């Protein structure tokens, strides 16, 4: 498996996956915010 | 790549380190803060 | 994503389209910096390091060319990085002045880039730059202005000289330059057609680029029947040196 | 600071106004004295946008607005809190929109290029003022300026739309359209010729200048050329925003603010020829 | 400098120019080939050959079926007078199917004639699409042109077929006619709120509004920069002269950054393409998706209740 | 099998084979989300 | 770990870390700022 | 305080100065017209 | 204190400074006007 | 911690700390002024 | 040199005209300040003037 | 030489100034922050002031 | 050197005599038509009307 | 020829000429002027209509 | 023998002058027109 390094510049694979993690990471969290049973700011209704 | 010695990589990093863990500790003890202020994580029927 | 939900399937495409728009934005300004990286730092900075901004220049690319030959960009060789320019000023930002004669050294609008000292070969490897004497079947279409016996006067009402023959630009068919004979001198430089106003009096051509002795300073080619880019990157910024320095 | 090849033309001289005092760069950005007073103009306009925010119910971004002088008012000068800071960032924008243009002017001057930019800019700036200036005059009083608010003025363009029948039968409004249409189907054709000159087939050289005319030719049967379509495109990108000012100007200083566009083109349909 | 390039100074006139010789597997071209002087006034005179071969004829025969079967149906709402014809030629339309028949085959005269000629123009449509990568591959070159084509193919598939289908109604499309496809247009925009706070709408206008910039600035900038030969783009991208650099230290002293010779082209094809897809997309979700834009808008904080 | 990368290089194939199983799952969660028997966050009565 | 700052310049790291993790806090504090519970200047009538 | 023309020239802070006041002047006047108590043209309002 | 003329042109700074000084004196000088208790013209709005 | 300078240019950090402090203070000087209990000029009913 | 282009003695000279200036508009400033508060105090209580 | 082109007796007189400047910045700031909140107390309970 | 618009003296002042010429004859031509026009029905009514 | 391309004497043929034809219009604006002021006078008296 | 026109070239003065002064006519002349007691075209509004 080491070999996908061969395959791809890991400085630009690391900052894509960085940036794919953290939009990920956001777009969950907003989701999560988005709905009433799991709003953790002003609760449900 | 990035033009940097050996040393000044471990050098940096280390101040980097530091920095950064002020920073959590700085950060951490505002959440407490924030927290005694006014709780988050309501219960499922509201505060 | 329910009925009655917050969340809908339109807003959602638009979030969509937002990280694509972000994508091809980032695409965009990474093919942007395909010439003239990395920057050249100013004064009072550092230079171990190149400067080159966040969106990184992307790799080199290379094309690949009628004969066989290839071709790298970015095109390092065409910068002219040293050339007689003095800074007005020690600090960052401060405008250069010319050392010496700016019409000669190629600085400021009249700089030149060192191109390839080769013509351009059109489709059946023949110069595409020719004068009409030498492009069989091409003429003047007789209802314009003949520009061929007019005299040509500078900025400054003087006559520099007479119009002997139009270069034209086969495969494109369009005049693309004069060959003006100077007064005194029975030598042959060329004037680009954009730079001249044929027909603006009656019997002339006005350029007011430079003063009318000055044609006798237009950089000449090397054969009389063709043209290399460099020439005529040369000849163009002669002619533009004179919207500024010619006074 | 400067690109690889950007040393060269850094030179002094070119400017209009201050001599050399404000001819220096700060980072890729040329200044003059016009930089200096168009960037101030910017940063006095948004500062009073902001403090008009302040003062109202919201921060939303869609829901900001700086609504125009009341009609009572007349084309007077209004009270700074009821309509005096639309006024006054108009004005802001004028200047930094003119400052603008004098500076690419003297970047233009400095280059030793054509002044082919600020003079197409002008137009963009013409059918602002049309809208801001011209057309309130002509009616009236300030109050016909539209807010400035991303989704209040999309209201004022719909209110002002409907005053007039269907603002779709204004002939000047139809010709500008076709113009705009056209503008886009222009550089879609320019900037994929282009693309597929520089990028070839598979396993193919770089093509010429001859390739894409005999595409051209071999597609509708007739190419403009390489200067053609540069000037083709200038031409049809300017004559959509002349014949839009020329759409409002005509629309309530010349037609009526309660009549319909459909009607008139009857005046096709009475010609004597079919008419009785 | 005196000298702006707006209109030619003088005309060179030459032979006719036949063309690249054609990659194996076409049809050979026309012969036939005139000169216009005006046309060479502001760009070039040679006017053909043209090629024609199966795409071609097959897309103008359809074509030609479908505008014959809308003209014809206008003659005959008019009682076959040409003057009444004449009278009101923009009035006359082909109107889509009414909307008690569904997706069915209506009658001729209540939406057969209109999906015959909405049927033939589709027809017509792909074949010149066909056309256009056809002609482009059989010179080498790349196909950009016929994928930005396909933009404007699928905005024109959007409001003609694919929302009829998503909203199980003919009568959901347009008419065959210029004033009356303007009022479609006016009743599409009230019909489902208003137009103005669909996003995509947005989307596209701000798209079609920085085309008309960007190809402003890019004739003015290839304008200005001429007199150092910037109009052939493609010799000063492969050997860069000082008619793009100067192009390029024009927009960085302006506004900060810059393009090459080749990326505008694609900044030009990106805000080309970006209108009709994002058009496409907000017709797609208008009925389907949202039936009232003004209801969105105030759901998602665009306007207040109002 | 191993000759389908004779005609297409891993990278570009990888690339593309990534970005469309990611498309593909987004598509599905929503899909999911969307309907009321399979809403995993708020639950029945949609 | 020491590393990764063979690969990256540290310079536009660490730009890129501050210009992140300001867009961050303003962000947050802007979130929180738009709540009923969390408002702390005008308090939690709206 | 006659230093000032060693770092300045004053045939260019001479027009800076004059186009500075001539706008300064326009603001002030086209501020009190804005008002009703020193409107000096229709005078107080209705 | 001194050293910070060792890193900046002192005319363009001044000219610079004067400007953005300028500039907040207006906006501060707008911001009381536009309001009614410091309306120094007209008075109060009652 | 005086390392920093061994790894940005001082002249320009200072510059930039400028901009970045007037922005922030101004935005929060306007978020002040938007509320009603902290509206420093007129008072509370806004 | 330096970045400037100034030499020590200019840099004092100029940082003393500087100072001088500076504080002549700060002395300035704060007699506006105190007048314009005896005209109209600001800051008022949580119930208004 | 150093990535930024400055030596360590630069960067360590720069730091110092800069230190020195950015600590009366604190001070100055935490005693205004004092005042404003014996001007208006933030921070309310979950019912209000 | 020469002419700016390439005409010469002679051709100049003959252009300059018919121009002068149909100038005039268009003059007297609107003057006649204009007072027959104010025969017809005159205009610059008084501040009250006609 | 010169910047613009005319001489000295031509250019004061051109200017004499210019300024009498300016004139002439003038004195004939003055005319009309006199003559609209006694068909309706504007600044009329204290309310005019 | 005035210097003033030694130092100081006529014939850039005097267009800005030019377009400083016919700017100001046509502002005055139009806020005189957009009033009720100063329009000499009609009069008053009634
Ligand atoms: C709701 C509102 C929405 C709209 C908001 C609009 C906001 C407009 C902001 C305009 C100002 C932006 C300035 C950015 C400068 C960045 C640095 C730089 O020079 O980059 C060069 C760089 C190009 O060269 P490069 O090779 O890529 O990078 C070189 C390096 O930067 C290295 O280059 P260098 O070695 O030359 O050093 C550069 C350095 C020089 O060194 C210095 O330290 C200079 C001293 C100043 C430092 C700090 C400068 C300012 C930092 C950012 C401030 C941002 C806020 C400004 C105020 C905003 C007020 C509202 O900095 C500068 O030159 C700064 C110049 C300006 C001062 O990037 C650009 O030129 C970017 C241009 C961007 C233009 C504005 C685009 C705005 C967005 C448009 C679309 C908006 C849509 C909104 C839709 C809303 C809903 C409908
Ligand atoms: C439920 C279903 C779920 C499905 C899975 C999920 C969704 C999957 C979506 C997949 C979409 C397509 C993916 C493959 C695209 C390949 C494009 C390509 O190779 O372009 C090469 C092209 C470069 O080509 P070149 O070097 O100029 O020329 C190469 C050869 O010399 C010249 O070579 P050539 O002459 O053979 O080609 C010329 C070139 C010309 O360039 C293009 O065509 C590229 C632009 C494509 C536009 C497509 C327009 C489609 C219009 C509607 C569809 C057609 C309707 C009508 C059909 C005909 C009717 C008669 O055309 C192509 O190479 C592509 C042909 C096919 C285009 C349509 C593909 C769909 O790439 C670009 O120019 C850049 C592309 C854009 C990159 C932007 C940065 C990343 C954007 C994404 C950021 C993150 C987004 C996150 C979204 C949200 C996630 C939650
Ligand atoms: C949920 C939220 C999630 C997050 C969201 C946001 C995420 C982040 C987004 C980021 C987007 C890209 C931005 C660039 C990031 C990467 C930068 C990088 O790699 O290097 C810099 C990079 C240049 O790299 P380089 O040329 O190699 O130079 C390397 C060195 O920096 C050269 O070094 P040098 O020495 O030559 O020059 C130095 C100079 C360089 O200056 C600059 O480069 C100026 C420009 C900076 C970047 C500005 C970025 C602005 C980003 C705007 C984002 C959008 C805002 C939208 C707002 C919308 C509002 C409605 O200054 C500095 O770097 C100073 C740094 C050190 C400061 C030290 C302070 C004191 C520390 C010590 C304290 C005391 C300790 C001791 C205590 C005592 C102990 C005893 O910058 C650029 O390329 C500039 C152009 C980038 C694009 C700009 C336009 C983008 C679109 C903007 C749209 C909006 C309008 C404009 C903004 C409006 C704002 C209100
Ligand atoms: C119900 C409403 C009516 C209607 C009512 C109106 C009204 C009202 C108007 C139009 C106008 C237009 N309509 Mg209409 N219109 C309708 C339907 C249409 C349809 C359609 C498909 O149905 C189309 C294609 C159009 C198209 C058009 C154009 C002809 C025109 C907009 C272009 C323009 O004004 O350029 C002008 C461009 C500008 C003014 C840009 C100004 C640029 C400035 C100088 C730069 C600003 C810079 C900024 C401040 C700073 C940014 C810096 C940042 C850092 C980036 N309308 C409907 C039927 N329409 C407008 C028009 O013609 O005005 C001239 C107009 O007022
Ligand atoms: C009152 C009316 C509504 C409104 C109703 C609509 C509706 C409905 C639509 C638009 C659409 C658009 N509107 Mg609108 N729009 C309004 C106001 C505006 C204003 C303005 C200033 O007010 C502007 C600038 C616009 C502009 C726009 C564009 C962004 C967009 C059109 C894209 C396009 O190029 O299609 C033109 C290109 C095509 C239609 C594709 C061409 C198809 C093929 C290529 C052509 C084949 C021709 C064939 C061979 C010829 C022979 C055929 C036979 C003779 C028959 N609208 C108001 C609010 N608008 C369209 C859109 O996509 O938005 C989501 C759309 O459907
Ligand atoms: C980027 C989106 C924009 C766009 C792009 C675009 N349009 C395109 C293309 C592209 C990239 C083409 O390649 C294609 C083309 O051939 O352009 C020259 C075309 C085209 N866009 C056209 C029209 C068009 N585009 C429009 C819009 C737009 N096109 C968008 C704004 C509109 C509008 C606004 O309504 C119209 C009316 C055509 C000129 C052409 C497609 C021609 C076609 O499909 O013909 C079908 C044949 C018939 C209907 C038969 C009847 C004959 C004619 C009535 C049709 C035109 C024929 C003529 C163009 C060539 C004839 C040559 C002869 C020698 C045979
Ligand atoms: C009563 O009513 C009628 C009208 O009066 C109201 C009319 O006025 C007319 C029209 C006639 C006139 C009076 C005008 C004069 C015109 C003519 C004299 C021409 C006569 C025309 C006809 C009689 C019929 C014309 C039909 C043609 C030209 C072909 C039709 C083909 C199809 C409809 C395709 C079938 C549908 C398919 C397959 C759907 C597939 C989807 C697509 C859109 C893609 C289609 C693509 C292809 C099939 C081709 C692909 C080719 C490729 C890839 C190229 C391959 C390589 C090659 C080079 C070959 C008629 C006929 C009519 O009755
Ligand atoms: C059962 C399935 C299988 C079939 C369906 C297959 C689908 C795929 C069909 C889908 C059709 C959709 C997609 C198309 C929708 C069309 C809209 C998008 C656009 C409407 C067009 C707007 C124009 C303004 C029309 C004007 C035309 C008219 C003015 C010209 C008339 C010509 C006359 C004068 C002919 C000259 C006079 C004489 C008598 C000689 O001829
Ligand atoms: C480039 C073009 C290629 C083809 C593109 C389009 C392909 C077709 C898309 C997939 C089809 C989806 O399938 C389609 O679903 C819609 C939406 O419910 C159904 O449409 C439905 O609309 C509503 C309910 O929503 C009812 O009033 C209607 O009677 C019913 O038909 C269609 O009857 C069915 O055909
Ligand atoms: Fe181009």
């Amino acid at each position: 498996m080491w070999r996908i390094w061969l395959l791809f510049d890991p400085r630009r694979a690391l900052v894509l996956l960085f940036v794919f993690l953290f939009g990920l990471a956001i777009i969950i969290h907003f989701i999560l915010l988005s709905t009433s049973r799991f709003n953790w700011l002003d609760g449900p209704r | 790549i990035s033009g940097l010695s050996e040393a000044e990589a471990k050098e940096f990093h280390s101040i980097f380190v530091t920095s950064f863990f002020l920073f959590i500790v700085v950060a951490v003890v505002a959440h407490i803060l924030a927290w005694m202020w006014r709780p988050w994580l309501p219960k499922a029927t509201g505060y | 994503m329910q009925p009655g939900a917050y969340l809908d399937l339109a807003q959602v495409t638009l979030y969509v389209f937002w990280i694509f728009f972000a994508g091809l934005l980032f695409y965009l300004r990474r093919e942007d910096k395909r010439e003239g990286y990395p920057l050249v730092a100013d004064a009072g900075s550092g230079t171990r390091l190149a400067k080159i901004g966040v969106p990184a220049p992307p790799d080199p690319k290379t094309y690949l060319l009628r004969g066989g030959a290839t071709k790298t960009v970015p095109s390092t060789s065409n910068d002219r990085p040293n050339v007689a320019l003095t800074p007005a000023a020690p600090w960052p930002g401060a405008p250069f002045v010319p050392t010496g004669n700016p019409f000669a050294d190629g600085v400021g609008p009249g700089s030149y880039a060192q191109r390839a000292d080769v013509p351009e070969l059109g489709l059946d490897n023949l110069p595409i730059i020719v004068p009409l004497r030498a492009a069989k079947g091409m003429f003047l279409d007789p209802r314009d202005p003949n520009p061929v016996g007019m005299p040509v006067v500078g900025c400054d009402g003087v006559v520099g000289g007479t119009v002997t023959e139009v270069w034209v630009d086969r495969a494109e068919v369009l005049a693309r330059y004069l060959e003006v004979e100077v007064a005194k001198s029975r030598k042959r430089v060329l004037l680009p057609v954009p730079f001249a106003l044929i027909n603006d009096p009656f019997g002339k051509v006005s350029v007011d680029a430079i003063r009318g002795d000055q044609f006798a300073g237009v950089p000449t080619t090397s054969k009389g029947d063709q043209v290399s880019k460099l020439e005529e990157d040369k000849i163009c910024a002669y002619y533009g040196a004179g919207t500024l320095y010619a006074t | 600071a400067m690109l690889s090849f950007e040393k060269k033309y850094r030179v002094r001289g070119g400017t209009l106004i201050g001599g050399d005092l404000f001819d220096f760069w700060v980072g890729p950005f040329y200044v003059g004295i016009f930089g200096v007073m168009t960037v101030f103009f910017a940063l006095i306009g948004i500062a009073l946008i902001a403090w008009n925010t302040a003062l109202g119910p919201t921060w939303n971004l869609w829901q900001i607005s700086v609504n125009p002088p009341d009609a009572k008012y007349g084309l007077g000068f209004a009270p700074l809190a009821e309509g005096g800071i639309w006024q006054w960032v108009s004005i802001c924008a004028t200047g930094a929109f003119v400052t603008w243009a004098l500076r690419e002017v003297e970047i233009c001057r400095k280059l030793g290029i054509g002044f082919h930019v600020p003079f197409a800019f002008s137009f963009a700036i013409f059918a602002y003022v049309t809208l801001v200036v011209i057309r309130p005059v002509l009616m009236g009083s300030w109050s016909y300026g539209f807010p400035y608010g991303i989704f209040t003025h999309l209201d004022w363009v719909s209110n002002t739309g409907y005053s007039y029948g269907q603002f779709h039968y204004n002939p000047a409004h139809m010709i500008a359209i076709t113009f705009f249409f056209t503008t886009c189907l222009a550089l879609a054709l320019h900037g994929g010729l282009v693309l597929s000159a520089l990028n070839p087939d598979r396993g193919e050289p770089v093509k010429s200048p001859e390739h894409e005319n005999t595409v051209f030719r071999d597609l509708v049967g007739y190419s403009i050329g390489t200067i053609g379509i540069h000037r083709l495109g200038l031409f049809l990108a300017l004559s959509a925003v002349f014949f839009s000012a020329v759409c409002m100007i005509i629309s309530g200083p010349v037609l009526a603010e309660g009549g319909s566009w459909p009607d008139w083109w009857n005046w096709w349909r009475n010609l004597p020829i079919w008419n009785p | 400098a005196q000298y702006q390039n707006i209109f030619t100074q003088v005309q060179v006139e030459g032979p006719a120019y036949a063309g690249v010789p054609l990659r194996p597997g076409s049809s050979p071209r026309e012969t036939q080939t005139t000169f216009n002087y005006w046309l060479g006034k502001i760009g070039d005179a040679q006017v053909g050959p043209v090629y024609l071969g199966f795409t071609g004829v097959c897309s103008l025969l359809c074509g030609f079926v479908a505008i014959e079967i809308i003209g014809l149906n206008m003659l005959a709402s008019v009682d076959w007078s040409p003057i009444e014809f004449l009278r009101q030629f923009c009035w006359l339309a082909l109107e889509p199917p009414k909307p008690e028949y569904g997706l069915t085959i209506p009658p001729l005269k209540e939406g057969g004639w209109w999906l015959m000629a909405g049927f033939f123009l589709t027809v017509s449509i792909a074949l010149w699409w066909v056309r256009t990568y056809r002609r482009s591959r059989a010179l080498g070159m790349g196909t950009h042109v016929s994928w930005a084509f396909a933009s404007a193919i699928l905005l024109y598939l959007a409001l003609g077929f694919i929302q009829p289908l998503l909203m199980g109604s003919w009568s959901e499309a347009p008419p065959f006619g210029v004033f009356p496809h303007l009022d479609w247009t006016n009743n599409f925009s009230i019909k489902y709120g208003n137009l103005y706070y669909n996003p995509f709408h947005c989307l596209s206008i701000a798209f079609l509004y920085g085309s008309a910039l960007l190809f402003a600035m890019h004739g003015a900038t290839i304008l200005a920069v001429s007199r150092y030969g910037g109009e052939r783009e493609i010799e000063q991208m492969l050997d860069r002269g000082t008619a793009l650099e100067r192009a390029a230290l024009f927009w960085r002293w302006t506004m900060g950054f810059n393009a090459t010779a080749e990326s505008i082209h694609r900044w030009a094809w990106w805000f080309a393409v970006l209108c009709p897809l994002t058009g496409a997309i907000g017709i797609i979700l208008t009925g389907p998706v949202v039936d009232n834009w003004f209801d969105w808008g105030v759901k998602h904080g665009l306007a207040p209740p109002r």
